[PDB]
RNA sequence: CGAUGUCGGCUCGUCGCAUCCUGGGGCUGAAGAAGGUCCCAAGGGUUGGGCUGUUCGCCCAUUAAAGCGGCACGCGAGCUGGGUUCAGAACGUCGUGAGACAGUUCGGUCUCUAUCCGCCACGGGCGCAGGAGGCUUGAGGGGGGCUCUUCCUAGUACGAGAGGACCGGAAGGGACGCACCUCUGGUUUCCCAGCUGUCCCUCCAGGGGCAUAAGCUGGGUAGCCAUGUGCGGAAGGGAUAACCGCUGAAAGCAUCUAAGCGGGAAGCCCGCCCCAAGAUGAGGCCUCCCACGGCAGCCGGUAAGGACCCGGGAAGACCACCCGGUGGAUGGGCCGGGGGUGUAAGCGCCGCGAGGCGUUGAGCCGACCGGUCCCAAUCGUCCGAGGUCU
RNA sequence: GAAUGCCGGCAUGAGUAACGAUAAAGAGGGUGAGAAUCCCUCUCGCCGUAAGCCCAAGGGUUCCUACGCAAUGGUCGUCAG
RNA sequence: CGUGAGGGAAAGGUGAAAAGAACCCCGGGAGGGGAGUGAAAUAGAGCCUGAAACCGUGGGCUUACAAGCAGUCACGGCCCC
């Protein structure tokens, strides 16, 4: 027996391949489905994702903005039926995997360490052209 | 209850 | 994850500042408080000519934790800061604003004029 | 515990311990043949069977991976030039391991011998 | 009372009404009865149920013998679902539906010889303050010369785990028929790959 | 610590007892199938050489 | 007195019940809710802080409750050493003085090795009248045993009003316990990258050692983990405690009792989970081998089987246990995937240059899920029933 | 037959603690009855205001070579103060 | 041993005579086995006698459901004379 395929096997119901490629530094609006009273509804999320966890059907990723003068993250998984869309905002350039120091750094300071990843964007507007 | 240690400690 | 000792911003007008927990209040020996519990704190600094003064004894609701909070729908998130808003014992803001984003959570545990007060739920 | 743990420490720190399997490589590389105890020589043939492999890709890539552990350039040299070339159709295994009927004196130690196969 | 062998194969999470559901699965069927244990013959009620094909090369006389009394093939193990009378000559995982409760039994992860901290959860010694090499120790384990001995069952060291362990209680979350799976909602005993045995719950 | 020591002297009768597991199990050894001599399992014979039916070593 | 270490704390408990809480009751100056008081009950529970060496006590904030005692005022061959008993020094006081003070003050050496019993773990031996491989019964043990809030019944019964139920039914927490690693969050001693100083290879480029037993830094797989996840306390049956009765004499009435029968607790017995036939009272079922030689016995050759040896293992101190040994996927290589790191070296282009861009999600790459006989588990050896007697 | 007597012998604890800085080792060749430990080579690590060098105390042949390994060397020894 | 004044041991025996064991064997040696000496070699130099504790080998009886200042009294089993 083989026990990957076997949890892979399981896993292939829920997994999910509307969602567009992304990378630690690009910023993203993530469409979350949200339940509050009595109603659910679409509240968006968007800013820097600065970590990408990798497990197969498991990945999660972290997103983080500013919220009136107070910083947020947030853990989302990358297969989560709660996810409507995702919207790629801008893609920059990390040298790095995990972007936690950007906690620490004024707006200045991460606008000069997050620049603007020109190769995959001019790369976005290569697709976006319909046939 | 303080009483009155009835050893002293050890020397060398 | 807030405990006895731990300094709490406050994010009200109040004219407190920052609040130290002293006992959570959820049952007989809580050992944190996290988001929409209510706890016993002491004013360590407040703004002069507020509601509430340096050294008063108030209750507050947390309304935002440093340590991450975890939602059924397998998704957590995250603040900046320790955060509580004041409250009087009928669980209502002392204050007439509140600052900073709250947790969707205090919706759900029954602290709906908060949330309304608030700029931002996530 | 030890659970699921791949690699023995021989009672040696992590610098001292790469600097064993480094000399051993160099001297198994040199002679074709060492004897050594049992359990260095087990975990001598991954550590050289991953440098021959690579002295198969032949790149000067390879060459500049496998000097980080060999040093010697004559011995790569020769590691890629005569050694290498007999192992060409050889998936892996390019190593092996026989232990010794007798024991060493001074600490009943078990020996064996590690060589490079035909 | 429903009983079937199976292998715990691993952990995932699945989604289930915006809901995310922490699931163990398990290769439980397909298990083949090669004994049924009667009051007549054997004094309680019970059926020994085999699984795992086994290579016949393995299998010494003594054993050929007794799989062959049940015209079944060579299993690797067998073990017994007590008060469980199966109607077929085989049990699969359709004894089991999506919502019912069960519990596991498994062998749970040896930590050898564990310290008392682990094993106990003992709160051991300071680690400033003057404490004196026994930062993790256990303390007093008894009194004086009254009654001058330590009681047996006294928490000490020693080994831990490896041992028999069944969670009660848990949901089945799903059933694939197919590829003989079950997933269970949460945490089971013992490594992935280790034997367990998937039984009705006794809750209410 | 208080310096722990022994109560009694050990009897030779107790001595001995503890002793009961200390005995040697001889070496075990199989034929060789080349020259016959006696020598350990899975080892080359250090006698001809020989291991897997093949000269291995000079002796 | 040829030594029984002396307060308090920490740690680890265990018992008592004159019960702090939770469960069950009778009386109440018991409307309800809440109290008072006594009876039954030791199953579990019995919080965090400030002061002081303190035990104790006062105080803060909570709580179902913040119980009182025994165990050499339990526990220093378990820790501490703040208190108190040494030698130093000073204050007050006493003494002409040396010195003294249930007066104060600052300081002040706490001993690696467990023989026996006991306790936690793990084996070796023999036994279990034939020898063996599986699978079990459970005598008897052990573990567990907590509790709160809100909502429905119902703003109902009750009460002038405030206030506010019994019974029955839901949801949600605190603490504790067992297991787990999908998520969250750790570690991850070399899995990747960056960096400084120096020495070296080989001058550039590229690299190696050392700076810790990782030079420093940023990350980080498996595993092991909690702050993370699942589940547990029961349900239910039986017998009772106080207490309440049915029927009923002695005693024409009355009486729970003298005959008999009910109801009745977190407690008791079963039930749940774990150990367990050395349960020498050594149990049971399935299956396998057999009437072997020579003289309930001795020696020897076998059978079914087993051990040795070897490759190993979320098993493990050794041992034991589990898997495998070419009839083979057991470990190591190699290949595919996962995963981490985050775009290698080399070349080309732009800049005087540090560098930048492209080739390029590149190169490297532990354990994870798999594939593949490339390397190694070659070859063998030794034990091992002939079945006592009515 | 006892004086924690005296002198000696031999036990026990026990194949147990320990084998004296965590700067560190690995292979090949040689010698020899015997080699992890002696010689040689290569690789690796440690010291370098020393763990290098030169004096003075103090020690008094320990210096050099040949032949040896019973004891001394905390193991081994073909090596050695 | 102590700077020093000073303190202060242990240790006798082959045989009448070395006749002190040539030679051979295993062994690197040590040691031992034969041969030889002697009245005697468990008189062989680690030497007269050679007690006891202490260690071992072989034999007989006995012991793995049993509670102990270890003996003592009775009976029985087994071994020996
Ligand atoms: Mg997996
Ligand atoms: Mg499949
Ligand atoms: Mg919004
Ligand atoms: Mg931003
Ligand atoms: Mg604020
Ligand atoms: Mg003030
Ligand atoms: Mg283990
Ligand atoms: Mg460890
Ligand atoms: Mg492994
Ligand atoms: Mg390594
Ligand atoms: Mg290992
Ligand atoms: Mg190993
Ligand atoms: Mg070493
Ligand atoms: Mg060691
Ligand atoms: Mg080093
Ligand atoms: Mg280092
Ligand atoms: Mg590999
Ligand atoms: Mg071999
Ligand atoms: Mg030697
Ligand atoms: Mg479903
Ligand atoms: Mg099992
Ligand atoms: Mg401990
Ligand atoms: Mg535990
Ligand atoms: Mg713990
Ligand atoms: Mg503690
Ligand atoms: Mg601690
Ligand atoms: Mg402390
Ligand atoms: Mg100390
Ligand atoms: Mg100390
Ligand atoms: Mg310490
Ligand atoms: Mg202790
Ligand atoms: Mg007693
Ligand atoms: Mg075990
Ligand atoms: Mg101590
Ligand atoms: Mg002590
Ligand atoms: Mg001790
Ligand atoms: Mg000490
Ligand atoms: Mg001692
Ligand atoms: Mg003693
Ligand atoms: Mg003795
Ligand atoms: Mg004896
Ligand atoms: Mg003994
Ligand atoms: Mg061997
Ligand atoms: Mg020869
Ligand atoms: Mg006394
Ligand atoms: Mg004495
Ligand atoms: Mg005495
Ligand atoms: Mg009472
Ligand atoms: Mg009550
Ligand atoms: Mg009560
Ligand atoms: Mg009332
Ligand atoms: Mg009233
Ligand atoms: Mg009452
Ligand atoms: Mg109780
Ligand atoms: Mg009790
Ligand atoms: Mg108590
Ligand atoms: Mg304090
Ligand atoms: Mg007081
Ligand atoms: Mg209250
Ligand atoms: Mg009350
Ligand atoms: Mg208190
Ligand atoms: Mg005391
Ligand atoms: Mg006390
Ligand atoms: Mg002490
Ligand atoms: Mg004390
Ligand atoms: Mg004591
Ligand atoms: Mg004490
Ligand atoms: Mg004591
Ligand atoms: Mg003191
Ligand atoms: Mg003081
Ligand atoms: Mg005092
Ligand atoms: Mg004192
Ligand atoms: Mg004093
Ligand atoms: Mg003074
Ligand atoms: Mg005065
Ligand atoms: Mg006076
Ligand atoms: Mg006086
Ligand atoms: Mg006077
Ligand atoms: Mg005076
Ligand atoms: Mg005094
Ligand atoms: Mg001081
Ligand atoms: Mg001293
Ligand atoms: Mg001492
Ligand atoms: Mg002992
Ligand atoms: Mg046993
Ligand atoms: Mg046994
Ligand atoms: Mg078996
Ligand atoms: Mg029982
Ligand atoms: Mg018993
Ligand atoms: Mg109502
Ligand atoms: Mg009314
Ligand atoms: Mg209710
Ligand atoms: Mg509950
Ligand atoms: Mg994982
Ligand atoms: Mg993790
Ligand atoms: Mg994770
Ligand atoms: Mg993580
Ligand atoms: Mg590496
Ligand atoms: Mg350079
Ligand atoms: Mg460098
Ligand atoms: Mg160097
Ligand atoms: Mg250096
Ligand atoms: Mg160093
Ligand atoms: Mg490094
Ligand atoms: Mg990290
Ligand atoms: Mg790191
Ligand atoms: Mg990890
Ligand atoms: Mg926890
Ligand atoms: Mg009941
Ligand atoms: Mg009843
Ligand atoms: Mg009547
Ligand atoms: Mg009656
Ligand atoms: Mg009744
Ligand atoms: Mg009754
Ligand atoms: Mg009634
Ligand atoms: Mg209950
Ligand atoms: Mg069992
Ligand atoms: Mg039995
Ligand atoms: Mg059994
Ligand atoms: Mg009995
Ligand atoms: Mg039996
Ligand atoms: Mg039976
Ligand atoms: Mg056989
Ligand atoms: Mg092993
Ligand atoms: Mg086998
Ligand atoms: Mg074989
Ligand atoms: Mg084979
Ligand atoms: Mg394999
Ligand atoms: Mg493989
Ligand atoms: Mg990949
Ligand atoms: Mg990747
Ligand atoms: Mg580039
Ligand atoms: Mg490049
Ligand atoms: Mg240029
Ligand atoms: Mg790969
Ligand atoms: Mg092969
Ligand atoms: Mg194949
Ligand atoms: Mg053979
Ligand atoms: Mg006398
Ligand atoms: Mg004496
Ligand atoms: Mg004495
Ligand atoms: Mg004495
Ligand atoms: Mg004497
Ligand atoms: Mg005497
Ligand atoms: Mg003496
Ligand atoms: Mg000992
Ligand atoms: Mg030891
Ligand atoms: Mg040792
Ligand atoms: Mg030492
Ligand atoms: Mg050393
Ligand atoms: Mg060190
Ligand atoms: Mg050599
Ligand atoms: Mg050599
Ligand atoms: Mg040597
Ligand atoms: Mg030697
Ligand atoms: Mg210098
Ligand atoms: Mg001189
Ligand atoms: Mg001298
Ligand atoms: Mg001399
Ligand atoms: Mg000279
Ligand atoms: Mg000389
Ligand atoms: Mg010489
Ligand atoms: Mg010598
Ligand atoms: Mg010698
Ligand atoms: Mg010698
Ligand atoms: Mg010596
Ligand atoms: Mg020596
Ligand atoms: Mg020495
Ligand atoms: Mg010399
Ligand atoms: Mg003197
Ligand atoms: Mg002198
Ligand atoms: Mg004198
Ligand atoms: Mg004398
Ligand atoms: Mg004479
Ligand atoms: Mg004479
Ligand atoms: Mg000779
Ligand atoms: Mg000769
Ligand atoms: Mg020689
Ligand atoms: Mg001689
Ligand atoms: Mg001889
Ligand atoms: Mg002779
Ligand atoms: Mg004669
Ligand atoms: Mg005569
Ligand atoms: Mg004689
Ligand atoms: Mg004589
Ligand atoms: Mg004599
Ligand atoms: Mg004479
Ligand atoms: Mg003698
Ligand atoms: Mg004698
Ligand atoms: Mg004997
Ligand atoms: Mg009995
Ligand atoms: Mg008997
Ligand atoms: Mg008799
Ligand atoms: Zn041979």
């Amino acid at each position: 027996m083989n026990r990957g395929a076997l949890i892979k096997l399981v896993e292939s119901r829920y997994v999910r391949t509307d969602l567009p490629e992304f990378r630690p530094g690009d910023t993203v609006r993530v469409s979350y489905k949200v339940k509050e009273g009595n109603r659910t509804r679409i509240q968006d999320f968007e800013g820097i994702v600065i970590r990408i966890r990798r497990n197969g059907f498991n990945t999660t990723f972290t997103v983080r903005k500013v919220s009136y003068g107070v910083g947020v993250e947030r853990i989302f998984p990358l297969h989560s039926p709660l996810i409507q869309k995702i919207d790629i905002v801008q893609r920059g350039r990390a040298r790095r995997a995990k972007l936690y120091f950007i906690r620490n750094l004024s707006d200045r300071e991460i606008r000069r360490k997050l620049r603007a990843d020109r190769k995959r964007i001019d790369q976005d507007r290569a697709a976006e052209r319909a046939a | 209850v303080d009483k009155p240690p009835y050893l002293p400690r050890p020397r060398p | 994850m807030i405990q006895p000792q731990t300094y709490l911003e406050v994010a009200d007008n109040t004219g407190a500042r920052k609040i130290m927990c002293i006992r959570v209040l959820k049952g007989s020996n809580a050992k944190y408080a996290t988001v929409g519990d209510v706890i016993v704190a002491s004013v360590k600094e407040a703004i002069p000519r507020g509601a509430v003064k340096e050294g008063d004894v108030v209750k507050a609701v947390v309304v935002r934790t440093k340590k991450e909070i975890k939602r059924p729908d397998g998704s957590a998130i995250r603040f900046d800061d320790n955060a509580a808003v004041i409250i009087n014992n009928q669980l209502e803001p002392r204050g007439t604003r509140v600052f900073g984003p709250v947790a969707r959570e205090l919706r759900e545990k029954g602290f709906m004029k908060i949330v309304s007060l608030a700029p931002e739920v996530l | 515990m030890r659970h699921l743990k791949s690699g023995r420490k021989l009672n040696r720190h992590s610098s001292h311990r790469l600097a064993l399997y480094r000399n051993q490589a160099k001297s198994l590389l040199t002679h074709g043949r060492i004897t050594t105890t049992v359990p260095k020589a087990k975990e001598l043939r991954g550590f050289v069977d991953h440098l021959i492999h690579l002295a198969k890709r032949g790149d000067l890539h390879a060459r500049r991976l496998v000097l980080r552990d060999l040093q010697d350039v004559k011995l790569v040299r020769k590691l890629f030039d005569e050694i290498a070339p007999r192992y060409r159709d050889r998936q892996g295994g390019y190593t092996r391991v026989l232990k010794l009927a007798e024991r060493r004196r001074g600490d009943g130690a078990p020996l064996a011998l590690v060589e490079l196969v035909e | 009372m429903k009983g079937i062998l199976g292998v715990k194969v691993g952990m995932t999470r699945i989604f289930r009404d915006d809901r995310a559901v922490p699931v163990t699965v398990i290769l439980a069927g397909p298990c083949p009865v090669v004994q049924r244990r009667t009051p007549e013959k054997d004094g309680y009620t019970a059926v020994q149920l085999g699984f795992l094909p086994q290579n016949p090369k393995r299998v010494n006389r003594p054993l050929k013998g007794h799989f062959a009394k049940a015209g079944v093939e060579p299993v690797r193990i067998l073990r017994e679902i007590r008060d469980f009378n199966p109607e077929g000559d085989t049990v699969t995982v359709e004894i089991f539906k999506p919502g019912e409760r069960v519990d596991v039994t498994g062998t749970s992860k040896g930590r050898g010889f564990a310290g008392v901290m682990k094993r106990w959860n003992f709160a051991g010694g300071p680690d400033s303050h003057g404490a004196h090499k026994i930062h993790r120790h256990p303390g007093s384990i008894g009194n004086r010369k009254t009654p001058g001995r330590v009681y047996k069952g006294k928490k000490m060291a020693g080994h831990y785990g490896a041992e028999r362990v069944t969670v009660m209680n848990l949901e089945v979350v799903d059933v694939i028929p197919e590829e003989n799976l079950l997933l269970v909602k949460g945490a089971v005993p013992g490594p992935n790959g280790g034997l367990v045995i998937v039984r009705e719950t006794k809750k209410a | 610590a208080k310096h722990p020591v022994p109560k009694k002297k050990t009897s030779k009768a107790r001595r001995d007892a503890r002793r009961s597991h200390h005995a040697l199990t001889p070496p075990t050894l199989v034929p060789c199938p080349e020259c016959k001599a006696m020598k350990p399992p899975h080892t080359v014979c250090p006698e001809c050489g020989y291991y897997a039916g093949r000269k291995v070593l000079e002796v």
